[PDB]
RNA sequence: UUGAGCUUUGAUGUGUAGGAUAGGUGGGAGGAGCCGACCUUGAAAUACCACCCUUUAAUGUUUGAUGUUCUAACGUUGACCCGUAAUCCGGGUUGCGGACAGUGUCUGGUGGGUAGUUUGACUGGGGCGGUC
RNA sequence: AGCUUGACUGCGAGCGUGACGGCGCGAGCAGGUGCGAAAGCAGGUCAUAGUGAUCCGGUGGUUCUGAAUGGAAGGGCCAUC
C-alpha cells in the first residue's frame, strides 16, 4: 500500500471544509516517490519506497544507518 | 557658481523631520528679492481612471490677508452685499466680455446659484485649460456671498487635479510664524484625509515636499 | 438596495446581473396552463451595447440600479477626458473615450446632448439631433458634365467625412444630423 | 434614502457626541450649533463630522 | 539572449502660433555674461528652480521569461541476457526520453457526471391574478 | 420679521393602550441654556403614517473585569453604525 519505507506513512483521513463548513470525507496522501538510492557498505542499488521527509531522513542520516532500522521490523527491501 | 552650495546641504538619503529643516529655509535659500514658499504633496491618482479626483476648497486655519481679486456673479442684491466681502468686479455678462478678452487679472471664479446661467452658457471653454475655477462639490457656489470672501479671498488656496499623483500648494510668507506653517502643513493631512474618493490605492501620500521657491529642498514625512 | 421581480420591470426599468447594467425595452406576458408563467423580455444592452434576449420565468427578482438619465450639457475638452455641466443643479462631470465612442466627431460645442449616469459617471453619450459644422478641407467642385446626382465628399473641421452638394466650398457653416450622418442644410 | 446622518463631535476634552442628520446636496456646510454637554456641564458648541 | 521595478547621475520632449530648437501643473522677479516675466501668441507663455510624466544608459539590481546543451534523479507498455521449461515481475548492460512528464500537499477556474435539500401563506378548490 | 438652538443631560409621581415584546401622554424636581422689561414658555415640527426584534460585526469613550502577578488582547457599561 501507500506507505513510506522510512518514516511509516499511511494515508490519513480528513475533510475537505468548504467555505460554508460542508463536511467531506477526503482522505490525505503522502508524497511518496520510487527512488534508487545508493549505498556505500553493499556497493549495489537499493529501490526504496520512501516519502519526501523520507529523503530528508536519509539527508541526515547515514543510507547504512536507515536500513538497519529496516531489518529490525521484519522489513523486505 | 551660485549653483553649487544649494546642492550641498541637500540629503535625499535622510528624510527631515517637521521642525528640523523647515526652520533652516531661510539659509538654505539665497534669493535676491521678497519671495514665500511652496509645498508639494502627492496622492495615487490613476491618469485614466475619473472616480479619483480629488478637489475641494482649503479654510486655511496666519500670513498673507486680502491678495487674490476674485470675482462674482450674482443677481439682485447679492449684486451690492458681496462688494462688502472684498471683491472689485461684481456683476453679470458685462464681465463676460472680460472672459472673452482673456483678461488673466483674476484667477478665482466664485458665482452662486442666481447667476449660474452666465459661466455656464458664455464662460464655457475658456473658464475651466483656463481652469478658473464652479461647482456643489466644492464650496465655489453657495446662496451665502455675502460670507464668502471674509476668509476665502484672504487665507484659501484651491486644490487642483493633476494628471499624475502630485497635488502642489503654496505656502506663506517667508518671515512669518514658522511654527504655524509646520501645523498647516499638518492641517493639510487632515483636509487631503477628509475623503479616504474611496478608491485609493496602496499608500495616501508617499513623498511630501515643502522647496521655498526655486533653492530649498524641505523632505516632510507624511506620518508626523 | 431594490427588488424587481418578472411581474414588476416591464418598460424602462433598467437591471443589474454581473453585470453590465441592462434595460427593458418591450415584453410580453404568457401565464400558460399547467406550468410556471414567464415573461419575454427584450433587454437591450448598456455599455457595449447591442442587445441580450432572457426569458425570465417568475423567478426571480434582479437588481435595480442605476436608471438616472438627464439632460447635460458639453462645454470641455482636453487631451482624452471630457465634462458636461448640468442646468438644474450645476454639478461637474467627467467623461472617457469608453463612453464616447463612434459619437465624438459630432458633438462640437454647447449642445444639449445626454448621457446615462451609473456609478461614475457616465456609461455613454448620445449626440443631439442636430449640431452645426463647418467643412474646412472641400475641392472648389466644379459643374462638369455632370448629367443627374452628385455630390462631393468634403472632410469637416471635426475629423468627419459627409457627403455635400455642389454650392459649398469652403467655410461655409452647415447643420446636418447624427443618427445616420447625411447632409440637410445650410445655416445662413 | 437622501438625508443622510452626521456624527456632531462636541470641540471640547470629552468624547461625547450629538448624532443627527443632514441633507449634504443642499447645504453643504458644516454645522456649529451649540447645545448642553453632559460631561463637562458646559455649553460646547458642536462640531459636524461622519 | 533577455524582459519588467528601484534609492543613481543626467541628457530627453523639434507642431498651429510668438524671430524658434514650448514635457503637464503650482509658484513666478534669477544667473568679458545678458535672457526673462511684461508682450505680439494660442486650448496652455517660458524665466529662476520645484514635485514628476516620459525617451536614454552606467550601475548593486530583485529576479522572472525561455533555449539550447550535458547526464546522474525519474519514465521506458524498445531490444537483448538471466532468475525461468514464464509476452507477469525483478536484476543487468544498452538505446531513446530527460530534469519535461508523472504523483503528493496547498490554491483559482470548470463541474447536474454525482450527492444533500429548499421551492411561502391567506384563497368563497389549486392554479392564475391580487394582497401581506 | 428680530434674536437664537429646549431638536439639551439625568429623572419622573401617574395613567392610557397592548396576550406579550412594545408604544403613547406626562406635571414637576436637579443641573445647564435660549427668548421676553416682566408674568412665562421651550427635552422638536397642529396631531395621527415616514418604520422592524435579536444574534453577529465595526468605530469612540469609560481600569468595570482582565485565567499566577504587573499590562494588554478579548468581554462589560454607555454613545452609536
Amino acid at each position: 500500500s501507500r506507505v513510506c519505507q522510512v518514516t511509516g506513512k499511511r494515508p490519513v483521513t480528513g475533510n475537505n471544509r468548504s467555505h460554508a463548513l460542508n463536511a467531506t470525507k477526503r482522505r490525505f496522501l503522502p508524497n511518496l516517490h520510487s527512488h534508487r538510492f545508493w549505498v556505500e557498505s553493499e556497493k549495489r542499488f537499493v529501490t526504496l519506497r520512501v516519502s519526501a521527509k523520507g529523503m530528508r531522513v536519509i539527508d541526515k542520516k547515514g543510507i547504512d544507518t536507515v536500513l538497519a532500522e529496516l531489518r529490525a521490523r521484519g522489513e523486505k527491501y | 557658481k551660485r549653483m553649487r552650495v544649494i546642492r550641498e546641504k541637500v540629503d535625499a538619503t535622510k528624510q527631515y523631520d517637521i521642525n528640523e529643516a523647515i526652520a533652516l529655509l531661510k539659509e538654505l535659500a539665497t534669493a535676491k528679492f521678497v519671495e514665500s514658499v511652496d509645498v508639494a504633496v502627492n496622492l495615487g491618482i490613476d491618469a485614466r481612471k475619473s472616480d479619483q479626483n480629488v478637489r475641494g476648497a482649503t479654510v486655511l486655519p496666519h500670513g498673507t490677508g486680502r491678495s487674490v481679486r476674485v470675482a462674482v456673479f450674482t443677481q439682485g442684491a447679492n449684486a451690492e452685499a458681496a462688494k462688502a466681502a472684498g471683491a472689485e468686479l461684481v456683476g453679470m455678462e458685462d464681465l463676460a466680455d472680460q472672459i472673452k478678452k482673456g483678461e488673466m487679472n483674476f484667477d478665482v471664479v466664485i458665482a452662486s446659484p442666481d447667476a449660474m446661467r452666465v459661466v455656464g452658457q458664455l464662460g464655457q471653454v475658456l473658464g475651466p485649460r483656463g481652469l478658473m475655477p464652479n461647482p456643489k462639490v466644492g464650496t465655489v457656489t453657495p446662496n451665502v456671498a455675502e460670507a464668502v470672501k471674509n476668509a476665502k479671498a484672504g487665507q484659501v488656496r484651491y486644490r487642483n487635479d493633476k494628471n499624475g499623483i502630485i497635488h502642489t500648494t503654496i505656502g506663506k510668507v517667508d518671515f512669518d510664524a514658522d511654527k504655524l506653517k509646520e501645523n498647516l502643513e499638518a492641517l493639510l493631512v487632515a483636509l487631503k484625509k477628509a475623503k479616504p474618493t474611496q478608491a485609493k490605492g496602496v499608500y495616501i501620500k508617499k513623498v511630501s515636499i515643502s522647496t521655498t521657491m526655486g533653492a530649498g529642498v524641505a523632505v516632510d514625512q507624511a506620518g508626523l | 438596495m431594490a427588488t424587481y421581480y418578472s411581474n414588476d420591470f416591464r418598460a424602462g426599468l433598467k437591471i443589474m446581473l454581473d453585470g453590465e447594467p441592462y434595460a427593458v425595452e418591450a415584453s410580453e406576458f404568457v401565464k400558460p396552463g399547467k406550468g410556471q408563467a414567464f415573461a419575454r423580455v427584450k433587454l437591450r444592452r448598456l455599455l457595449t451595447g447591442t442587445r441580450v434576449e432572457k426569458t425570465f420565468k417568475s423567478t426571480d427578482s434582479a437588481e435595480g440600479a442605476d436608471v438616472v438619465d438627464m439632460n447635460l450639457t458639453y462645454l470641455y475638452n482636453d487631451g482624452e477626458f471630457w465634462h458636461f455641466m448640468n442646468n438644474e443643479t450645476f454639478e461637474q462631470l467627467s467623461a472617457d473615450a469608453k463612453a464616447i465612442g463612434d459619437n465624438a466627431k459630432w458633438l462640437l460645442d454647447q449642445a444639449e446632448c445626454i448621457v446615462t449616469l451609473w456609478n461614475g459617471q457616465p456609461i455613454s453619450v448620445t449626440p443631439p439631433n442636430f449640431v452645426e459644422l463647418e467643412i474646412v478641407d472641400t475641392d472648389p467642385g466644379l459643374k462638369g458634365d455632370t448629367a443627374g446626382t452628385g455630390g462631393k465628399p468634403a472632410t469637416l473641421s471635426t475629423g468627419a467625412v459627409v457627403k455635400v452638394p455642389l454650392f459649398v466650398q469652403i467655410g461655409e457653416v452647415i447643420k446636418v444630423d447624427t443618427r445616420s450622418g447625411e447632409y440637410v442644410s445650410r445655416v445662413k | 434614502g437622501i438625508r443622510e446622518k452626521i456624527k456632531l463631535v462636541s470641540s471640547a476634552g470629552t468624547g461625547h457626541f450629538y448624532t443627527t442628520t443632514k441633507n449634504k446636496r443642499t447645504k453643504p456646510e458644516k454645522l456649529e450649533l451649540k447645545k448642553f454637554d453632559p460631561v463637562v456641564r458646559q455649553h460646547v458648541i458642536y462640531k459636524e463630522a461622519k
